[PDB]
């Protein structure tokens, strides 16, 4: 949310990713372009190392 | 075949009760409505619960003055400490006031007092340093801004030592409206009472005085180091504190209404609308409040129970001597002081133990000339060379006549 | 407290707004109640008296945060007091205050510290012994509570009185009766 | 009384008074008010059953306490300290009082204490002479064997 909190442990239903869950990766590099379309699926978290 | 003991041991042992928890109040304006006047004003035209409420928790409070009073104030005399400290080759040093110390109170009971932590050293909270410390998250400010107020015990810690020192005091001299006895002479009529001879006490009583003062150190070692012999004179401290905590939380919970903050309620809504959320809020709150309130109560008449039974003990083992089983100590009773400790007390036993069984043949009459000489109250054993008569406890044989035993 | 540039507000765990940006100049303020401190009234009875004294739990009067200053404030153990003179004699505690110190009404309210017990001292004496020579017969009373009042409630009574109507509702509700 | 008064409590309601809200509302309205002053009510029989069973508990202990000194005070005599009153029990009436009891227990007390010179044991010649239950006391002339008490 917007609002400031400190020192304080808060409780929240949302969501989000869950701990220790699958995640697909994508390598792209010389040999290999990969750009398939991927679903959204009700949100997604998106990581790019490169 | 029977077994007899030939030698005897001194224990010490210690008892912790507890006698009073912490008294509070409760402003339900406070905590409910918090300053605003419109809220006020719908407790006001919704029902008076707010009466009932503290009549409970002042009785409660009077409850807890009256227990201590209960326990501690049975000596009506205050008795001078003798300044001598040394009586028969008996140390009642550690269990006294030490002069030079500046406190009041015992080494033991300062060791006791250490052990147990306590949420509130002082019962003063200044608006402006709650103000000032506002970066800490405080919980007695929070508690104090919702209307939670925690009230001071009537008698001072210092009260109840100066109560266990005159109590310690008057055992030492005059034993248990005073007698005036040495010591050594009381502690050889305590063993009368056990059932064990006086002679004994008086021919090995330097060894009885080094054991009764080693116990005491012992006592003293093992509360120096950490131990849970405190644990539930602790428990009882969590609880309460644990209690207001768990109010002052549940102010964050709606309770069927939109919002749980009032001042958003009324920013962005008309009278008659703001009035349904507001009289469910108020409806949670009273229910809390309600909640708390009974759980002090059972957690006080568990107390009451506590305190009952420790005066009991100061009246049946500390102003005398029990001859109940296992009521003031697991061996044979001879005397027991008392010391005191945060919302409790810490009882002190000394017992006889038994030891170095041996076994002899036993024999119940002796036909002697065909006639029955019965033992009149002891035990007739076969050394080896001749028969002989004896008591139950510490063997000491003595030779057989006509006045020790009875014909029939 | 350091707001990052979304925020507006700050709340507790009460949920109490607690702190706010002012909107043009942006800094951060704290927001306290304005309402805090305990009060205790000491009476003697209407009948007797209409005066009173007042026990602030929460000031240190050597002051500000007090109604009113009749006569006499002077600190104690318990907090400041309003109303009450100060007595150095020892009492048996009519009205506990608290931390050792009683109120009693002698005509003016006041204050004293409680008084344990009466004093006195026994001598150590190896070679002394003290016997009694008399002795007397005296008859003491105690008072015990042995059972209270047995009652009885027709719950339809006292809710729905004699209406038809709320009756069914209360069958079309539960049975807790 | 506290049960009587609380029926003039609002719970969130128009009234307190069910005939108004009969008299000037149609069914489906007034079931709504109807149905918070039964929520309301309802939880003061229950508050009030609650302290009764508390109340119950208390007179329970109180009650066990007074059977317990009836047997060993009035039909014996204790040796208990302070059990059956102060001094050293010799005996105890009882006494009804309204929904209670009152004992009367009966107390020997010593007075006019006198100080002697006192002895553990007697040297004789050479011998240990113990008092078997006794105080040696020196009252002048020569050495007595006496009780603790009288
Ligand atoms: C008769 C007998 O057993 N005597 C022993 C004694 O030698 C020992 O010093 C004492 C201390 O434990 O215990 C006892
Ligand atoms: C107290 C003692 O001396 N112990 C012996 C024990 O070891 C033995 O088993 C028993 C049976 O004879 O007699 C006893
Ligand atoms: C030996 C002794 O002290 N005797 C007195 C006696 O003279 C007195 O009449 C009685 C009544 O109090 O108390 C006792
Ligand atoms: C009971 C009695 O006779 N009282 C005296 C007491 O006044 C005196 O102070 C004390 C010390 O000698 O001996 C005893
Ligand atoms: C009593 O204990 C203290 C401290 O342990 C010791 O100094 C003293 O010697 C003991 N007895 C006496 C009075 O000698
Ligand atoms: C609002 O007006 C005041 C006075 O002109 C000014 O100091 C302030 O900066 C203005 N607000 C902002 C955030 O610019
Ligand atoms: C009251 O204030 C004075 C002066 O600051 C201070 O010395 C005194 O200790 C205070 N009393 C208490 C108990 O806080």
């Amino acid at each position: 949310d917007e609002i400031f909190r400190s020192d304080t442990l808060y409780l929240t239903q949302d969501l989000f990713l869950p701990f220790y869950s699958n995640v697909t990766g994508f390598h792209t590099i010389n040999h290999t372009f990969d750009n398939p379309v991927i679903p959204f699926k009700d949100g997604i978290y998106f990581a790019a190392t490169e | 075949t029977i077994a007899i003991p030939t030698n005897f041991s001194i224990s010490i042992t210690t008892e912790v009760m507890p006698v009073s928890m912490a008294k509070t109040s409760v402003d339900c304006n406070m905590y409910i409505c918090g300053d605003s006047t419109e809220c006020a004003n719908l407790l006001l035209q919704y029902g008076s619960f707010c009466t009932q409420l503290n009549r409970a928790l002042s009785g409660i409070a009077a409850e807890q003055d009256r227990n201590t009073r209960e326990v501690f104030a049975q000596v009506k005399q205050m008795y001078k400490t003798p300044t001598l400290k040394y009586f028969g080759g008996f140390n009642f040093s550690q269990i006294l006031p030490d002069p030079l110390k500046p406190t009041k109170r015992s080494f033991i009971e300062d060791l006791l007092f250490n052990k147990v932590t306590l949420a509130d050293a002082g019962f003063m909270k200044q608006y402006g340093e709650c103000l000032g410390d506002i970066n800490a998250r405080d919980l007695i400010c929070a508690q104090k801004f919702n209307g939670l107020t925690v009230l001071p015990p009537l008698l001072t810690d210092d009260m109840i030592a100066a109560y266990t020192a005159a109590l310690v005091s008057g055992t030492a001299t005059a034993g248990w409206a005073a007698l005036q006895i040495p010591f050594a002479m009381q502690m050889a009529y305590r063993f009368n009472g056990i059932g064990v001879t006086q002679n004994v006490l008086y021919e090995n009583q330097k060894q009885i005085a080094n054991q009764f003062n080693k116990a005491i150190s012992q006592i003293q070692e093992s509360l120096t180091t950490t131990s849970t012999a405190l644990g539930k004179l602790q428990d009882v401290v969590n609880q309460n504190a644990q209690a207001l905590n768990t109010l002052v939380k549940q102010l964050s919970s709606n309770f069927g209404a939109i919002s749980s903050v009032l001042n958003d309620i009324l920013s962005r809504l008309d009278k008659v609308e703001a009035e349904v959320q507001i009289d469910r809020l108020i409806t949670g709150r009273l229910q809390s409040l309600q909640t708390y309130v009974t759980q002090q109560l059972i957690r006080a008449a568990e107390i009451r129970a506590s305190a009952n039974l420790a005066a009991t003990k100061m009246s049946e083992c500390v102003l005398g001597q029990s001859k109940r089983v296992d009521f003031c100590g697991k061996g044979y009773h001879l005397m027991s002081f008392p010391q005191a400790a945060p919302h409790g007390v810490v009882f002190l036993h000394v017992t006889y133990v038994p030891s170095q069984e041996r076994n002899f043949t036993t024999a119940p009459a002796i036909c002697h000339e065909g006639k029955a000489y019965f033992p009149r109250e002891g035990v007739f054993v076969f050394n080896g060379t001749s028969w002989f008569i004896t008591q139950r406890n510490f063997f000491s044989p003595q030779i057989i006549t006509t006045d020790n035993t009875f014909v029939s | 407290k350091r707001f990052q540039p979304f925020q507006q507000f700050g709340r507790d765990v009460s949920d109490f707004t607690d702190s706010v940006r002012d909107p043009k100049t942006s800094e951060i303020l704290d927001i306290s109640p304005c309402s805090f401190g305990g009060v205790s009234v000491i009476t003697p009875g209407t009948n007797a008296s209409s005066e009173v004294a007042v026990l602030y739990q929460d000031v240190n009067c050597t002051a500000w945060r007090i109604y009113s200053t009749g006569n006499n404030v002077f600190q104690t153990q318990a907090g400041c007091l309003i109303g009450a003179e100060h007595v150095d004699t020892s009492y048996e505690c009519d009205i506990p205050i608290g931390a050792g110190i009683c109120a009693s009404y002698h005509k003016s309210i006041v204050a004293y510290t409680m008084s344990l017990g009466a004093d006195s001292s026994i001598a150590y004496s190896n070679n002394t012994i003290a016997i009694p020579t008399n002795f007397s017969i005296s008859i003491t009373t105690e008072v015990m509570p042995v059972s209270m009042a047995k009652t009885s409630v027709d719950c339809n009574m006292y809710i729905c009185g004699d209406s038809t109507e709320c009756a069914n509702l209360l069958l079309q509700y539960g049975s807790f009766c």
